[PDB]
């Protein structure tokens, strides 16, 4: 039972590697009382709200190191206690910050359905302010079509911090999808302006984006792949599952049912 | 005792019998006419 | 000996949650409802299995938690007598859940059933709400 | 309690605006796409456009080096396979019932 | 018999032979009257 | 979700999550039940501590799902942990369904119990012993004396006709629902058989039902041997008795088959 | 008495489901 927390380096140089310590202060405050209160001992803060910062401060120093299974159970605990209890302090200062950024790694990671299922949970915040949170939101309302010159604009603009760890996943995920997607826009495209549209710029970086895929070039020309037209033209498919619907319509036709 | 056991097994059966005596009842009667 | 008590208790504690609905806590009721559901559903089928359901999903919506897991797996899906009463809302919140996380297609025919399932009493408190959704729902379906 | 459902509806706003857009027309430049749905840039019209090429929502082609689009036509439906699974769908409602 | 009773939010604060079209009401936005249109319209060339 | 931390490696982290998910299981299962997989990973390793606990904590997950089956593998690999029997509905539901699988497959091995079967799980066994020995001190012999006959089991049914009862009551009303009900010979014999030998046992030889035990399965040397020694009482009273209630039911054949006993 | 109350219900169940398969003939007989 000591503020063994308030020995924690930090200040502009926290680059020791904390965790050390840091493994036998989890042990120790696990070990002490109340890890989840469940509903027991009421109006004791000191092992509550300490908990709090041994545990933002373990997920940013998470978030730094890159260990994403860690992230993911600090990210569970803190929104445990976040949430659970009410009868607490306004915690604040990092709350929406934190919630920010879990949305961001859920959206980061190409899940969907927790991203709106998330999204719940927050009284009226999302246009109300924090904008720690309307960044979230917008950055998929962009992403939901194909509005991405808004995209790469917002991402040199986080008022939070450099979040350069999910926008550069975001970064190859709309890489590889536009890559995807020009395949049957159109016919013909010319190289500079197939480098161009692609935000990199002129590196072997091109070159080799095209050697990954087909893309043979021309003279200053790109060939379009073209197929569509191997499915029609065909019945014997037809031929069997429509005999197949025929003999189902008079099963329950003229039997007893 | 052990009376409770009996008493769900003996009571899951009576509760099934119900139905199938009704579905027969019905069917009885078609053959009949 | 339940070969009446138990569909005298429905209306009971069903009422009871209303008492608690307009006061004071709804967690515990919870916990007391969770209970109450295996309490039952074991002694072979006694139904419940419909009013204990919409009430515990009355206010865990309420609460804004949208859990689904144990929705998806409940054995209480299927109690097939509800009087058609219980029907109408059990579907309209099984659709509201399935429609919240990004599933339109289904959510469509399963709330329009629910809510053409509604009686003819004057009395449109609900069918206020279903409406509602049920046009929402399809502007965002395609 | 909402606000969250419509909240998200720009997307079905776009998709039927360029979905009246294509069967309108038949050749159209987007240099005027942009003012007609108020995008306020024309560039990335192109990108929503391409997108909606993606799901199938219209098979139109376009000329990234002139800037307009030509959209395809298809017409006859009746000898497609489509109106006899319509049929179907509801001659098994009109059994079962 | 006709028990008929819903719970929560009864609310509000308490014809046409002719199948409706949606179309009727789109240039209910504007357009008054083709006239008006037309008479404001022409006269600029 | 606490599991969470069950992805560390530490035992007391274990020790501490186990303890508070078997004591909020009841009101989670759903949502513990997308990863139970992973406690059934804890059970796997022999290595670990504390072993047995998970399966308690798995059981109560399963019964929740209906998954009774699974629930009953767990229970029996909790073990000891079931010695608690006496309140919870869990246990109760549990140790029925164990009851149901063990009388079955008793009577499937009614067929022969060589017959190559899934060996018997001592832990099974003995909890079904023990709830029928507590079936026995809670003086409900009514449901052992029936009981007695789904396990397919003769001694423990040798044994407890005597009990608290009077004998002669609870052998006869046994006795009658045997004839009356049961479906088989390959059984009926074995249980008459058994059983009947008290009456020679029994201080007061009831002779009069044995001949028609010894009738409805035929065995003249027997009957002639019991009639032999009644002859030798030098009383013909009961030796009367005896043999002109046998003619009144048994076979021609059969008498011209004990004729040949009892003349040499 | 406790153990009846298994036994005969054992019979009914037996002796009902015998009661549909005379019906179901019958009735497929009939037009005949």
């Amino acid at each position: 039972m000591y503020e063994q927390l308030k020995g924690e380096w930090n200040r502009k140089s926290p680059n020791l590697s904390k965790c050390g310590e840091e493994l036998g202060r989890l042990k120790l405050v696990l070990l002490e009382l109340n890890f989840l209160p469940t509903t027991g001992t009421k109006l004791t803060k000191q092992q509550l709200i300490l908990a709090r910062d041994i545990l933002e401060i373990g997920a940013q120093w998470s978030i730094l190191r890159k260990d994403i299974p860690s992230f993911e159970r600090y990210m569970a605990q803190l929104k445990c206690y976040y949430f659970d209890y009410k009868e607490q302090l306004p915690e604040s200062a990092y709350m929406h910050q934190l919630l920010g950024l879990n949305l961001l790694f859920l959206l980061s990671q190409n899940r969907v359905a927790e991203f709106h299922t998330e999204l719940e949970r927050l009284p009226a915040k999302d246009i109300q302010t924090n904008v720690y949170i309307k960044h979230p939101v917008s950055l998929e309302q962009y992403l939901m079509e194909g509005s991405y010159n808004k995209v790469f604009l917002a991402k040199g603009n986080i008022p939070a911090e450099s979040y350069t760890f999910f926008i550069d996943i975001l970064l190859d995920t709309i890489r590889d999808e536009i890559a995807g997607c020009i395949e049957k826009a159109y016919e013909k495209i010319l190289f500079t302006e197939a480098t161009r549209i692609l935000f990199f710029n002129t590196p072997k970086k091109m070159t080799d984006y095209a050697k990954k895929r087909g893309w043979v070039l021309g003279p200053n020309n790109y060939y379009s792949f073209a197929s569509q037209q191997q499915k029609p033209e065909d019945t014997t498919i037809p031929s069997t599952e429509l005999a197949k619907q025929v003999i189902e319509y008079a099963r329950q036709l003229e039997m007893i049912v | 005792g052990l009376r409770q056991y009996y008493l769900s097994k003996i009571e899951e059966l009576q509760l099934i019998v119900n139905d199938k005596s009704q579905n027969l009842r019905r069917l009885q009667a078609q053959r009949n006419e | 000996n339940r070969r009446a008590l138990d569909l005298v208790a429905a209306k009971c504690y069903y009422y009871h949650a209303r008492v608690y609905e307009f006061l004071d806590k709804l967690d515990v009721v919870r916990s007391f409802l969770h209970a109450r559901l295996r309490t039952a559903t074991l002694r072979h089928d006694a139904d419940g299995q419909a009013t204990l359901l919409n009430l515990l999903l009355r206010n865990y919506l309420h609460y804004s938690l949208y859990d689904q897991a144990e929705k998806l797996v409940s054995k209480s899906v299927f109690p097939e007598q509800a009087n058609n009463n219980e029907w109408a809302r059990y579907l309209y919140y099984t659709g509201r859940i399935k429609a919240i996380q990004l599933e339109y297609s289904e959510a469509r025919r399963t709330m329009t059933n629910a809510l053409r399932k509604a009686p003819q009493h004057t009395a449109v408190g609900f069918k206020q709400t279903v409406h509602k959704l049920l046009i929402v729902v399809e502007l965002l379906l395609g | 309690g909402t606000y969250t459902l419509i909240i998200r509806l720009r997307h079905n706003v776009i998709k039927t605006g360029v979905r009246m857009i294509s069967l309108s027309y038949s050749r159209i430049s987007l240099a005027d796409i942009a003012q007609k749905l108020q995008l306020d840039s024309p560039e990335d019209a192109e990108f929503i456009v391409a997108k909606a090429i993606r799901d199938g929502v219209i098979e139109a082609s376009i000329n990234h080096e002139k800037g307009y689009v030509q959209s395809k036509e298809m017409i006859d439906i009746y000898s497609t396979r489509e109106p006899q699974l319509a049929f179907h769908q509801r001659i098994s409602f009109c059994l079962d019932i | 018999m006709s028990e008929k009773k819903q719970p929560v939010d009864l609310g509000l604060l308490e014809e046409d032979n002719w199948d409706d079209d949606n179309v009727e009401d789109d240039f209910s936005n504007q357009l008054r009257a083709e006239l008006e249109k037309h008479g404001y319209k022409m006269e600029t060339s | 979700g606490i599991i969470s931390l069950l992805d560390e490696d530490e035992p007391q982290l274990k020790e501490f999550a186990l303890h508070k998910l078997n004591a909020v299981v009841n009101d989670f299962w759903a949502e513990i039940s997308e990863s139970v997989d992973k406690i059934e990973v804890l059970y796997e390793d022999e290595g670990f501590r504390s072993r047995q606990f998970a399966a308690l904590v798995a059981s109560k997950v399963f019964y929740h799902l209906g998954a009774f089956e699974e629930s009953l593998n767990y229970a029996l690999g909790a073990g000891d942990l079931f010695n608690v029997n006496d309140n919870s509905e869990y246990v109760e539901t549990i140790i029925a369904k164990c009851i149901d699988h063990y009388t079955k497959q008793c009577v499937e091995n009614a067929d022969l119990p060589e017959g190559e079967k899934k060996p018997i799980d001592q832990r099974l066994e003995g909890i079904v012993n023990k709830m029928f020995q507590r079936c026995l001190d809670d003086h409900k012999y009514k449901q052992a004396i029936g009981i007695a006959l789904e396990t397919r089991r003769l001694d423990v049914f040798e044994k407890t006709i005597l009990e608290s009862n009077d004998v002669p009551g609870m052998l006869a009303y046994s006795l009658k629902l045997c004839m009356s009900l049961m479906q088989n010979k390959q059984f009926r014999n074995k249980v008459l058989r058994v059983l009947v030998k008290i009456y020679m046992n029994l201080e007061k030889p009831d002779f009069i039902n044995v001949c028609q035990c010894l009738i409805f399965l035929d065995d003249p040397q027997a009957v002639s041997d019991i009639l032999e020694k009644l002859v030798k009482e030098d009383n013909l009273l009961m030796a009367y008795q005896i043999c002109f209630d046998l003619y009144e039911s048994a076979s021609q054949q059969f008498l011209s088959s004990v004729i040949q006993n009892l003349r040499t | 008495d406790l153990y009846s109350r298994y036994k005969k219900l054992q019979q009914e169940l037996e002796f009902l489901e015998v009661q549909e398969e005379y019906i179901k003939d019958e009735q497929k007989n009939l037009k005949k």
